[PDB]
């Protein structure tokens, strides 16, 4: 109204979440699949409690890693090919190994 | 009041609760502040007479 | 015949298909008995109450 | 009248996780072999908590936030903590509820009492015998009172 | 329409219909059959 | 297709007004996740079988 510009509308991000674990005896690790986003928004709302579910205690450490499917938190890229475990989307594939 | 009515096919009003239902003694074992016990699905299975 | 029992002996994956029929009977099951317990915006779930 | 207690020292807060403790029976009602899952206001695991000690001349006894709900914790030898009082302003203008593990009987009063800057219950080291109170200076518009069995 | 990304600009709409990718990209599948051409 | 839906979103979107009438059904969408995830594996399991 003040100045007859023109201005688009667009929801905030939205989507959902699910979590990749190894057996639980084997061990307690855990890594966050955020579909369909890109990991700049979201780093950008974990900092600053942005984002909803807050976890009391979590971080995003240097394992960032982006797919089509979205981003993964707390894994770690490698330059190397196996045989799938839990397949996640667009040929990327997950497993629980060594170092 | 009356009596009881075990092992019968009967009313019952124990406190306000009301149904019907075979009555038996029971191996329970409630805290001194428990007067009822219940299943999933919210059913009464037990009571305090 | 004798690696295949050794393999039935230790194995615990291979039947999982039937395992699976067995899971989604059970899990329907549950589902349906836990519906009762919702409210439908009734004052109260339990009918005698009411 | 008041006994205050000089030269004392400044606390030194210490922090210290809580772990796991705190959980309580959420209802009356019986339940057996199964798994429930419920929402109240509960301890989060692991949380932070506020350590406090009472040593040779240091004492402490600092005004504390409620929060609207709080876990408590004491370990003691020889009954040297005796109760808490919970009020807004303890000053001769909001309603103090008192709580004391008095030794002749339990007592809990919920009253005007413009308690004492320090209260305190004094003892003798030798004989071991209670001798004062100095817990309020009066109490007026009282409209509450308990005594515990002997 | 729906939300979808192809590429990756990531755009979503507020009717919350979205459109998964598949697992196998089209040219692992086109790999699966050059490979059995090639060993038939 | 293999295509997912957001309960939220949709029937109730922006409001928080409507989400606490919604809840007075249950888990009845989050069933309704579940199938179609389980839709959304099955293709996926097609091809690498085909
Ligand atoms: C501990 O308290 C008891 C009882 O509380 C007293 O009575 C309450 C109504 C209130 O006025 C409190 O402040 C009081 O302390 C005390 O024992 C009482 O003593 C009086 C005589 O002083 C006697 O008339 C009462 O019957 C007693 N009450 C009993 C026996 O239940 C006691 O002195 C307090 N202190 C100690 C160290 O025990
Ligand atoms: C009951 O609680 C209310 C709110 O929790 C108290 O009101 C506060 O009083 C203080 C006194 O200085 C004000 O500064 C605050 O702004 C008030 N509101 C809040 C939200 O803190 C009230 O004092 C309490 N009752 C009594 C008798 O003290
Ligand atoms: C609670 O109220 C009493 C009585 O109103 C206060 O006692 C007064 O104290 C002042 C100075 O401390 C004296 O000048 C007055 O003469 C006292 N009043 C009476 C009637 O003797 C008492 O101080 C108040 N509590 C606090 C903590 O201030
Ligand atoms: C199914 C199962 O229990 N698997 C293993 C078990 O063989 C092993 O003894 C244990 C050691 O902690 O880890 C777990
Ligand atoms: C005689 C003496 O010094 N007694 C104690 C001492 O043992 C202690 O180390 C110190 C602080 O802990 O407080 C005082
Ligand atoms: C951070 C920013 O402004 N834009 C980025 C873009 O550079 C990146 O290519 C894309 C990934 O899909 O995510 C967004
Ligand atoms: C726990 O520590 C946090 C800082 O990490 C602080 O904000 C909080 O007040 C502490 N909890 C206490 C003191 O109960
Ligand atoms: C008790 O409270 C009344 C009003 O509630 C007040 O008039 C009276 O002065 C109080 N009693 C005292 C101060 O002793």
């Amino acid at each position: 109204p003040k100045t007859s510009e023109i201005l688009d509308i667009s929801p905030c991000s939205f989507g959902g979440v699910s979590v990749i674990t190894p057996g639980t005896n084997a061990s307690s690790e855990v890594a966050v699949l955020y579909q369909d986003v890109n990991c700049t928004d979201v780093s950008t709302a974990i900092h600053a409690d942005q984002l909803t579910p807050a976890w009391r205690i979590y971080s995003t450490g240097n394992n960032v890693f982006q797919t089509q499917a979205g981003c993964l938190i707390g894994a770690e890229h490698v330059d190397t090919s196996y045989e799938c475990d839990i397949p996640i989307g667009a040929g990327i594939c997950a497993s629980y190994h060594t170092v | 009041s009356t009596d009881l009515i075990k092992n019968q096919c009967v009313n019952f009003n124990f406190n306000g609760l009301t149904g019907t239902g075979v009555l038996t003694p029971s191996s329970k074992r409630f805290q001194p502040f428990q007067q009822f016990g219940r299943d999933v699905s919210d059913f009464t299975d037990s009571v305090r007479d | 015949i004798s690696q295949i029992q050794e393999s039935l002996t230790t194995t615990s994956t291979a039947l999982g298909k039937l395992q699976d029929v067995v899971n989604q009977n059970a899990q329907a099951l549950n589902t349906l008995v836990k519906q009762l317990s919702s409210n439908f915006g009734a004052i109260s779930s339990v009918l005698n109450d009411i | 009248r008041c006994t205050t207690f000089d030269d004392v020292q400044a606390p030194n807060y210490t922090q210290h996780t809580s772990s796991m403790r705190g959980v309580y029976y959420p209802d009356e009602i019986f339940r057996s072999d199964t798994l429930y899952l419920t929402q109240d206001l509960f301890l989060p695991f692991y949380s932070n908590v506020t350590g406090f000690h009472t040593i040779n001349h240091t004492f402490d006894n600092p005004v504390i936030p409620f929060k609207d709900g709080i876990y408590f914790a004491a370990t003691e030898k020889s009954n040297v903590v005796r109760g808490w009082v919970f009020g807004s302003t303890m000053n001769n203008k909001s309603q103090s509820v008192i709580i004391i593990n008095n030794s002749t009987n339990v007592v809990i009063r919920a009253c005007n009492f413009e308690l004492c800057d320090n209260p305190f219950f004094a003892v003798s080291k030798p004989m071991g015998t209670q001798t004062h109170t100095m817990i309020f200076d009066n109490a007026f518009n009282c409209t509450f009172e308990y005594i515990s069995d002997a | 329409q729906y939300g979808e990304c192809l590429g990756l600009i990531c755009a979503q709409k507020f009717n919350g219909l979205t459109v998964l990718p598949p697992l196998l990209t089209d040219d692992m599948i086109a790999a699966y059959t050059a490979a059995l051409v090639s060993g038939t | 297709a293999k295509t997912s839906v957001d309960c939220n979103m949709y029937i109730c979107g922006d409001s928080t007004e409507c989400a606490n009438l919604l809840l007075q059904y249950g888990s009845f969408c989050t069933q309704l996740n579940r199938a179609l995830s389980g839709i959304a594996a099955e293709q996926d399991r097609n091809t690498r079988e085909v």
